[PDB]
């Protein structure tokens, strides 16, 4: 194949009202 | 009010249910808000009682007070935040719900709240509750956390400490209730920007879970998932069971949304790094063709073209189906555009990547004729010489371009037809003088192409005329194993 099998690949580094009230009736 | 407050017998538990209902009336709720002692009587009680009807009510009141500015402030200044937090312990689901909704209020609007929750253990608790089953509840909790974690790294480290990444990753994997998957996706993303938390999130299955939700209908989610996966995508070269994720991405390359096409591309480029399975997965779900198609369809847009070439670069080398992928690129008409990307307005990062991709495509003998017949050589040399002066005499070190272009030529020099062009652009006198370079990576490639160039008699003469035996031999004992090997081969090839 290639000479260079042990070579690494370079990695790019990158960089609720409805349910609150609803829950105090399933509480009441 | 008077009486109520006081009691330390069977007397006060009766007093309990009695105020929960004045909290309902407006000028009554408003009433108790303007009392210092009315609040601190619920507080001390709510935590120090053990009747499951006394608690449910005291908690209930606070929840009702927590809608108004003087409602919140009275709660906070009443030392209720330490209390509200111990209630997160209560087995009674009717109180959990009162507390966690209340606190949410507190954090959202009230000043000095986040600190108090933290200091009282809030985080480590809120993380324990992610085993609960009520989706309406989780989604609130996983918000409180997102609130406490935003722009605060101590907090993100404490959610790592607690086994958060597992909890949240479980949710992503279990439920489909959007409002939840959403608020929970937001947190994951927030922790997705931490040295430590990243691997954690990954090992718990973060990658594989986020990508159940890429073809979701809600865009306010598929975003989060895409971005978040992109961040983590470099920690994630170790994982297994990606079959799913890869195949999905390779399809989002079709997305007629530029900002999703780039993320799909970005993320693959990483997950195809080094990991010989991920490469094969990607190839078999027709990923080569999808990438090429995407490169053509992207033109001068180098936010798309850069990643996609890296990825093709990755897939064309060092795994069982690389010969396939090198042919694939030829057969789906990738050669002409790959080369045309060595031309302006391409920027060096991109030109760096593209030469790397050409280095690889050139291993496949079918690609010798096709690559020659697009003047990949005359152009590689152009860049090589521009670059070999920008040094002698950025965005990227020109040494990398010189090494890149000579490596690519090294590989291409295998075909006798190519070998002829190469020599006939007056390169040989330039290869020989690359030997004398401070960089071994540069001496290695240089000596490589010579070694190949020197399999022809008249070239061996040409190469000897340049006095190549002078420094090949002083490299013959080079620190660099690859440097020293080739030197032997050229020297061995001029003596026959």
């Amino acid at each position: 194949g290639d000479p260079e099998l042990c070579a690494t690949d370079e990695m790019i580094p990158f960089k609720l009202a409805d349910i609150k009230s609803s829950l105090v009736n399933e509480s009441e | 009010t008077k009486l109520l407050n006081d009691e330390d017998q069977v007397v006060v538990n009766k007093a309990a249910v009695m105020v929960h209902q004045l909290s309902k009336k407006e000028a009554s709720r408003h009433a108790i808000m303007r009392s210092p002692q009315m609040v601190s009587a619920i507080v001390r009680t709510m935590q120090n009682t053990n009747d499951v009807e006394t608690a449910r009510c005291t908690a209930g009141t606070l929840h009702n007070l927590s809608h108004h500015r003087e409602g919140l402030l009275a709660i906070f200044k009443s030392g209720g935040i330490p209390a509200l937090v111990k209630m997160l312990g209560s087995p009674v689901d009717s109180v959990l719900f009162y507390a966690i909704t209340t606190l949410h209020n507190l954090l959202l609007h009230q000043e000095g709240a986040k600190m108090a929750v933290r200091l009282a253990g809030g985080l480590q608790k809120m993380v324990a509750l992610l085993n609960k089953t009520n989706v309406k509840f989780l989604a609130i909790t996983t918000d409180c956390l997102q609130i406490l974690a935003y722009g605060n790294q101590e907090s993100k480290l404490i959610i790592l400490a607690s086994g958060g990444p597992q909890a949240l990753v479980n949710i992503m994997r279990t439920y489909t209730y959007e409002k939840l998957l959403w608020t929970t996706s937001r947190v994951l993303k927030v922790l997705s920007v931490c040295s430590s938390n990243k691997p954690a999130i990954v090992e718990a299955g973060g990658m594989q879970a986020l990508g159940l939700h890429l073809t979701d209908p809600s865009q306010r989610l598929v975003q989060n998932c895409l971005w978040t996966l992109r961040n983590l995508s470099d920690a994630a070269t170790k994982q297994e069971g990606m079959e799913g994720l890869l195949g999905t991405l390779v399809q989002l390359l079709g997305s007629d949304d530029i900002n999703v096409v780039t993320c799909a591309a970005g993320i693959l480029s990483n997950l195809t790094c080094n990991n010989y399975k991920n490469k094969m997965m990607v190839c078999q779900v027709g990923g080569i063709e999808a990438l090429v198609r995407t490169v053509l369809r992207a033109g001068d847009r180098e936010d798309i073209t850069e990643p996609a070439i890296c990825a093709l670069r990755h897939l064309t080398s060092r795994h069982q189906e690389a010969e396939m992928a090198q042919n694939a690129v030829r057969l789906h008409y990738g050669l002409p555009v790959v080369v045309k990307l060595l031309h302006p307005p391409s920027h060096w990062p991109l030109i760096k990547a593209t030469v790397g991709l050409i280095r690889n495509l050139a291993l496949c003998p079918a690609n010798h004729a096709p690559l020659r017949e697009q003047g990949a050589i005359p152009r590689l040399v152009q860049l090589l010489v521009r670059a070999h002066q920008d040094t002698q005499r950025e965005g990227v070190r020109m040494e990398e371009i010189v090494e890149g272009c000579t490596g690519a030529l090294h590989i291409l020099a295998r075909d006798v037809h190519n070998r002829i062009v190469i020599r006939g652009l007056n390169t040989i006198p330039l290869f020989v003088q690359l030997l004398y370079s401070p960089i071994e990576n540069i001496q290695r490639v240089a000596a490589g192409v010579l070694c190949e160039l020197a399999q022809d008699k008249e070239a061996a003469e040409a190469i000897e005329a340049e006095g190549a035996t002078a420094p090949l031999t002083e490299l013959l004992h080079s620190r660099n194993e690859g440097v020293a090997t080739y030197a032997a081969a050229v020297l061995f090839r001029m003596s026959e």
